[PDB]
C-alpha cells in the first residue's frame, strides 16, 4: 500500500507488559551479572548505541568554547585570478579555433570546483554564532542604557520638583 | 435536464426543511412535543418524496456524464473539486452493515419461496380476520 | 516548484519512504 | 474477495513525474502503466506496431493544435474498437481522456462515419486519477437518514409521558 | 541586516550570470554592427571588472577573515562571562530601583495621607 | 510561569482573575487579610 | 542487510510528521483501539534528549508525536480537524521549536 | 419570488474517506 | 502576586479621587480597603465604589442594607 | 448533565447529516443556472458564486450497461437481506416500545 505497516514489535508490548518491565529488567541484569529476541520484552530495554558510531541510511553514512587563513586567501585571489585568465584563454580559443574549445572549458570548471572546495575548509557556523552575539549584546545593552536614562531623568525631575516644593515653603 | 431540475428542486426544498428543524432545535428551550412531530413528520415524509423522484427519474441521471467547466480553473479549486468529487460512505455505516451481515450470515432459493409462500399466506389470513368482523 | 528536486524537501518525501529499506522490512518482517 | 471499485481507484507514479514529468507529450506515456488501461485495447497493438516498424469546443483546438494527435487518427481509423482518446488539457496541472469505444459500421445505407461512444470518465488532476453522482447522492441521502434515526431514537428515549399533562421531557 | 555570506553567495551567482549573459550575447551577435557591438561589449568587459572588485572587496572583508577561529573562541568565551556579570549587575540595578520605586511610593502614601486627614480636619 | 503573570499590563490582567474566580465575583471583592490567607495556604 | 530496530524506529518517528501519515493510521480503528500503539508512541518519547536529538532529521514530528500524547487525554474524534489545526499553528509551533532549540 | 436562499452548509472540515493503495508500483 | 500592589495602587487611586471631591459632613465616615472604598450610612446603607482610572469617574460596586 | 450531553449528541449528529446532505444541493444547483441564468443564481451559495460563473453542469448521454443474471439476482437478494434486516430492527424497536 502507499502507508507501509506499523513495526511488528509494536503490537507486543500491552499495559502489563509495561508494568512488568521493571522486574524484567531487574531479573535480565541479574542473569547478565546483536542482542537475541529470546523474550517478548527485549525491545523495551534501551537499544545500544553501536561502537562504530555510523548510521547508514538511503546509502549515505552519517556518524568548545563557544558553547594560515592568509595562505588561503592568497590561494583565493591568485586562483580567481588564474580563473580569469583562463576565461579569457579560453574565448580566445572560441575566437580562433572552437573546434577543441571543450578541452579548455572543463579545466576551467575544476578551478570553480577548487573553489567550491575551498569554501568546504572555510565553513561559518561560528561566524553565524557571533553576529547573533553581537546583535543581542547590543540590543541588551541599548534596553540598560534606556533603563537608567529613564531612571536617572525621573530621579532629575524629583529633585527639581523638591527644589520647587522647598523655595515655596 | 429537466429530471435534473426537478430533483434540484425537490432537494433543495429537502435541504430548507432541514435548516428549518436545526434552526429551530438549536434554541436552549425545546418547543412543544407536537410542532416536533409536525415538523419531524413533514421533514420525513418530504424525505420519502424525494427518494421516490429519485427512483422515478434514474435513467436520465445515468445518462448525463460530468465534465469539468474549461472556464472553470482548478489549479486553485481543487480542493473543492476533490470535494464533490468523492463519495465513499462514511466509514460507521460501513462497519454498521459489515456487522449486520456478519450477525445475519438452491438451499437459499428454497428457503425464498418458503418466505414467498409465508407472506402469502400471511396476507391472506389477515385478509380473512379482517372480513370475519364487520369492521363498518 | 515542477522540478522534483531529490533529498532536499520541507517535509519527507513520501518517494524516500518507498525507496528505504524499511519497506522492504516490513515486507520481509517474517524473515526477521 | 473485496474489490476496491474502479470509480474511487486513485493511482499515484512518483518515479515516472520524476523521470519524465507531467505532459501532454507523454500523458498516455503514463496512463499506460495503469490498471485503467486495458491491454485489449487497440492503441497497445498501434504501441507494437509502432515498436516493429522502428525496430525493422475544445475539441477543435486540441484536434489542430498537436500533430502526434493527428498520427492519432490516421492510426486509430483503420482499427475500430475501444480506443483511448484525450478530452481536454489545460496546463500546466490539468488533463482529461475521453474514453469512448469506437465501432466504423460501414454497411450501406448509413453516411453517418464511424460510431462513437462513451464508456468511461478519467480526470488526470495533478499525478492523480480518478474515475455515478446517483450512488453519491443515495449515499449521502441513506446516511442523513441513519443519523436522523439514531437522532430521533434518542429523542424519543427522552420523551416522558403523563396522563394529566400529556408528553413532557 | 544581510550576512556577507550570504552577499558573497548572491555576488558568485550575479557574476556567473552575467557571464552567462555575455557569452549567449557574444554566440547570438558575432557577425549586429561593429561599432554598436564593440561598445555593448566594452559595457559588459567594464561590468566584468566591477563585479570583480566587489568580489574582492566583500572577499577580504568577511571579521574573522584573517583571524583564526581559536581566539574567537577564547573572545567568545570571555563575551559569555562578561555578559553573566552585565545581567548580574542589571539584577542589582533593578533590584535597587525597585527599592527606590517603592520608598518613593511609601513616601506618596504618606503625603495622600497627610493630605486626606489634613482636609478632613476641618 | 510567572513571567507571564508578571509582564501582563493590568487592562489584561481584570479579565483573568474574572475568569479565575468565575462569574458573579468581581475583581475588587478580594480582601487582603483575605489574599495573605490563601497566600499562606499555598505556600504550605 | 537487514536494518536495525535503530534506523526502523528513527525512520518511523521522522515519518510521523507527514499529516498523510497520521490521517491513514488514525482513520483505521484498531490502530487507535489497540493500547500496544499508544504504548509504542509513549516509549519513543525518550527520543527528545541528547544525543538521540543529534539523530533527528526533521524536528517538527518532535511535537507532532507529543501532540499525538495529547491525543490519548483529548479523546476517533478531531482527526477531521488535523490537517486544518496542523496548517493553522505550524507558525507559532514552529516559534516554539526554534526556542527550544536555537536559543 | 423566492422566500429565502439556502445557508451555505459547506463542510470543508470533513475528512473525506476516499481510498489509497496502488501507488506502488 | 500582582495583585496586592495593584489593590494598593487603587485603594490610593481611591483616596485621592475622593480628596479631590468635596464629600458631604453626613458621609464624612468612609474606610479605604482592597481597592474599594465604604460609606456606611448608619440604619440606612453601606456602599462600596471602586474606580478603575484616575481619570476615569467611580462606578457602582456594591451595596448592603441596613 | 446527561441530558446535555444527549442534547450535544443528536445536534452534532443532525449537522453531521446535514453537512453531506448539503453538497447534494451544490452539486444539483448547477444545471439550471448552465441552461437559464437568472433562474440558477439564487441557488447556489453566494462563495460557490464567487467560485466560478455558474454553467457548470451540461446534458450528456451514455448508454446504459447490457443486463445479465450475474447483478440483479445478487443485488435484489440482498435488498431482501436488509429488509429482513429492517424486519429484526422492526421486531426489536417495537418489542423496546411496548
Amino acid at each position: 500500500s502507499l502507508y507501509p505497516p506499523p513495526p511488528p514489535y509494536v503490537k507486543f508490548f500491552t499495559q502489563s507488559n509495561l508494568e512488568k518491565l521493571p522486574k524484567y529488567k531487574e531479573k535480565k541484569a541479574a542473569s547478565a551479572k546483536e542482542e537475541e529476541i529470546t523474550c517478548a520484552l527485549d525491545y523495551l530495554i534501551p537499544p545500544p548505541m553501536p561502537k562504530n558510531q555510523q548510521y547508514r541510511a538511503f546509502g549515505s553514512i552519517w556518524q568548545e568554547n563557544e558553547s594560515n587563513y592568509q595562505y588561503k586567501i592568497q590561494e583565493l585571489r591568485k586562483l580567481l585570478k588564474s580563473l580569469l585568465l583562463n576565461y579569457l584563454e579560453l574565448i580566445g580559443v572560441l575566437s580562433i579555433n572552437p573546434d577543441m574549445y571543450e578541452r579548455k572549458v572543463e579545466n576551467i570548471r575544476t578551478i570553480l570546483v577548487n573553489i567550491h572546495h575551498l569554501l568546504n575548509e572555510y565553513r561559518q557556523s561560528r561566524e553565524s554564532l557571533i553576529m547573533l552575539l553581537e546583535e543581542q549584546l547590543e540590543y541588551k545593552r541599548g534596553e540598560i542604557r534606556e533603563i537608567e536614562q529613564v531612571c536617572k531623568q525621573v530621579h532629575d525631575k524629583l529633585t527639581s520638583i523638591q527644589d520647587t516644593l522647598r523655595t515655596g515653603s | 435536464g429537466q429530471a435534473l431540475d426537478a430533483v434540484r428542486m425537490r432537494l433543495a426544498q429537502l435541504t430548507h426543511s432541514l435548516r428549518r428543524i436545526r434552526d429551530e432545535m438549536s434554541k436552549a428551550e425545546l418547543p412543544q412535543w407536537y410542532t416536533l412531530q409536525s415538523q419531524l413528520n413533514v421533514t420525513l415524509s418530504q424525505l420519502v418524496s424525494v427518494t421516490s423522484t429519485l427512483q422515478h427519474f434514474q435513467e436520465t441521471l445515468d445518462s448525463t456524464v460530468v465534465y469539468p467547466l474549461p472556464k472553470f480553473p482548478t489549479t486553485s479549486h481543487e480542493s473543492l473539486v476533490t470535494t464533490l468529487l468523492r463519495k465513499k460512505n462514511i466509514p460507521e455505516v460501513d462497519e454498521w452493515m459489515k456487522y449486520v451481515r456478519e450477525t445475519s450470515g438452491e438451499e437459499i432459493e428454497k428457503l425464498l419461496q418458503q418466505d414467498r409462500e409465508i407472506t402469502n399466506w400471511a396476507r391472506t389470513t389477515f385478509r380473512n380476520e379482517y372480513g370475519k368482523h364487520d369492521f363498518k | 516548484k515542477g522540478a522534483v528536486g531529490p533529498n532536499n524537501f520541507i517535509w519527507p518525501a513520501e518517494d524516500a519512504l518507498r525507496r528505504g529499506m524499511l519497506a522492504m522490512a516490513s515486507l520481509h518482517s517474517k524473515e526477521l | 474477495m473485496n474489490v476496491t471499485p474502479l470509480d474511487e481507484l486513485q493511482w499515484k507514479s512518483p518515479e515516472w513525474i520524476q523521470v519524465f514529468g507531467l505532459r501532454t507529450e507523454n500523458v498516455l506515456d503514463y496512463f499506460a502503466e495503469s490498471p485503467f488501461f486495458d491491454k485489449t485495447s487497440n492503441n497497445q497493438v498501434i504501441k507494437m506496431q509502432r515498436q516493429f516498424s522502428q525496430l525493422n469546443p475544445a475539441r477543435r483546438q486540441i484536434l489542430f493544435k498537436y500533430p502526434m494527435y493527428m498520427q492519432l487518427e490516421e492510426e486509430l481509423m483503420k482499427l475500430d474498437g475501444t480506443e483511448y482518446v484525450l478530452s481536454s488539457v489545460r496546463e500546466p496541472d490539468f488533463w482529461v481522456i475521453r474514453k469512448q469505444r469506437r465501432t466504423n459500421n460501414s454497411g450501406v445505407g448509413s453516411a453517418k462515419g464511424p460510431e462513437i461512444i462513451p464508456l468511461q470518465d478519467y480526470y488526470i488532476i495533478g499525478a492523480n486519477i480518478y474515475q455515478t453522482i446517483f450512488k453519491i447522492v443515495q449515499s449521502r441521502l441513506m446516511s442523513t437518514s441513519y443519523h436522523l434515526n439514531s437522532t430521533l431514537e434518542s429523542l424519543y428515549d427522552l420523551i416522558e409521558f403523563q396522563p394529566s399533562q400529556g408528553v413532557h421531557y | 541586516m544581510t550576512d556577507r555570506l550570504t552577499q558573497l553567495q548572491i555576488c558568485l551567482d550575479q557574476m556567473t550570470e552575467q557571464f552567462c549573459a555575455t557569452l549567449n550575447y557574444i554566440d547570438k551577435n558575432h557577425g549586429v554592427p561593429p561599432e554598436e557591438f564593440s561598445n555593448t561589449i566594452d559595457e559588459l568587459s567594464t561590468d566584468i571588472i566591477l563585479k570583480t572588485r566587489q568580489i574582492n572587496k566583500l572577499i577580504d572583508s568577511l571579521p574573522g577573515v584573517d583571524v583564526s577561529a581559536e581566539e574567537q573562541l577564547r573572545k567568545i568565551d570571555m563575551l559569555q562571562k562578561k555578559l553573566v556579570e552585565v545581567e548580574d549587575e542589571k539584577i542589582e540595578a533593578i533590584k535597587k530601583k525597585e527599592k527606590l520605586l517603592r520608598h518613593v511610593d511609601s513616601l506618596i502614601e504618606d503625603f495622600v495621607d497627610g493630605i486626606a486627614n489634613s482636609k478632613k480636619s476641618t | 510561569p510567572h513571567e507571564i503573570y508578571g509582564s501582563m499590563p493590568l487592562e489584561q490582567l481584570i479579565p483573568i482573575i474574572l475568569r479565575q474566580r468565575g462569574p458573579g465575583f468581581k475583581f475588587v471583592d478580594l480582601n487582603e487579610k483575605e489574599l495573605q490567607n490563601e497566600i499562606k495556604q499555598l505556600g504550605s | 542487510p537487514l536494518p536495525t530496530r535503530f534506523e526502523v524506529e528513527l525512520e518511523f518517528i521522522q515519518s510521523l510528521a507527514n499529516i498523510q501519515y497520521v490521517t491513514y493510521l488514525l482513520t483505521q480503528q484498531q490502530i487507535w483501539k489497540s493500547p500496544n500503539f499508544k504504548n509504542y508512541l509513549k516509549y519513543l518519547e525518550y527520543w527528545c534528549n541528547p544525543p538521540y536529538s543529534q539523530c533527528i532529521v526533521y524536528p517538527n514530528c518532535l511535537f507532532i508525536l507529543k501532540l499525538l500524547n495529547g491525543f490519548m487525554e483529548s479523546a476517533l474524534e478531531g482527526l477531521d480537524e488535523l490537517p486544518k489545526i496542523i496548517q493553522l499553528q505550524g507558525p507559532q509551533w514552529m516559534n516554539e521549536m526554534v526556542e527550544r532549540w536555537a536559543n | 419570488p423566492s422566500y429565502s436562499p439556502t445557508s451555505p452548509s459547506y463542510s470543508p472540515t470533513s475528512p473525506s474517506y476516499s481510498p489509497t493503495s496502488p501507488s506502488y508500483s | 502576586g500582582l495583585i496586592l500592589q495593584r489593590l494598593k495602587d487603587l485603594n490610593l487611586t481611591v483616596s485621592i479621587k475622593i480628596a479631590l471631591m468635596n464629600i458631604p459632613k453626613p458621609l464624612n465616615s468612609y474606610h479605604i480597603k482592597n481597592g474599594r472604598i465604604y460609606f456606611t450610612v448608619p440604619n440606612e446603607f453601606e456602599i462600596q465604589l471602586s474606580t478603575v482610572n484616575r481619570q476615569s469617574p467611580l462606578f457602582f460596586v456594591d451595596l448592603k442594607l441596613l | 448533565e446527561q441530558f446535555v450531553k444527549r442534547r450535544r449528541d443528536m445536534l452534532e449528529h443532525i449537522n453531521l447529516a446535514m453537512n453531506e446532505s448539503s453538497l447534494a444541493l451544490e452539486f444539483v444547483s448547477l444545471l439550471l443556472s448552465s441552461v437559464k441564468e437568472s433562474t440558477g443564481m439564487s441557488s447556489m451559495s453566494p462563495f460557490l458564486r464567487k467560485v466560478v460563473k455558474p454553467s457548470s453542469l451540461n446534458s450528456d448521454k451514455i448508454p446504459y450497461v447490457a443486463p445479465t443474471k450475474k447483478e440483479y439476482i445478487e443485488l435484489d437478494i440482498l435488498n431482501k437481506g436488509w429488509k429482513l434486516q429492517s424486519l429484526n430492527e422492526s421486531k426489536d424497536l417495537l418489542r423496546a416500545s411496548f
